[PDB]
């Protein structure tokens, strides 16, 4: 409904505060976007 | 609109025996002064209203303020260096 542009309202972020972290644990993560030149 | 008889026709009316003549004339009949009676109220306690009603009801309104508007921290754009 309203896209993360971050170009016209600042630098925004994906946080995540884990509880309990493995050793080799990482954080995949998928986007999805729109892309032009205007 | 009778036609008459020739070979049988009559004559007028004769005299019969009477009604007692003062008995077919009436008496004047007399009023005496009236009055409509008591002392009248001069107002009635009413069982229905005297005034006009309203067959559909119309909602009403009245005005609000909304309250001191203050200021904000916008989230605020990039500089435009040749991108965007």
């Amino acid at each position: 409904d309203k896209p993360i542009y971050t170009l016209q309202y600042g630098n925004v972020g994906f946080v995540v505060n884990p509880k309990t972290v493995n050793q080799n644990a990482r954080l995949l993560m998928g986007y999805e976007y729109f892309t032009s030149r205007t | 609109m009778a036609l008459i008889n020739p070979q049988f026709p009559y004559a007028g009316p004769v005299p019969i025996p009477g009604p007692a003549p003062t008995e077919t004339m009436p008496l004047l009949n007399y009023r005496v002064e009236g009055r409509i009676a008591g002392i009248q109220q001069a107002r009635q306690f009413m069982p229905f209203l005297q005034g006009p009603h309203r067959e559909v009801a119309e909602q009403t309104y009245y005005a609000i303020g909304t309250g001191i508007q203050m200021g904000q921290t916008f989230n605020q754009p990039l500089i435009n260096t040749q991108e965007g």
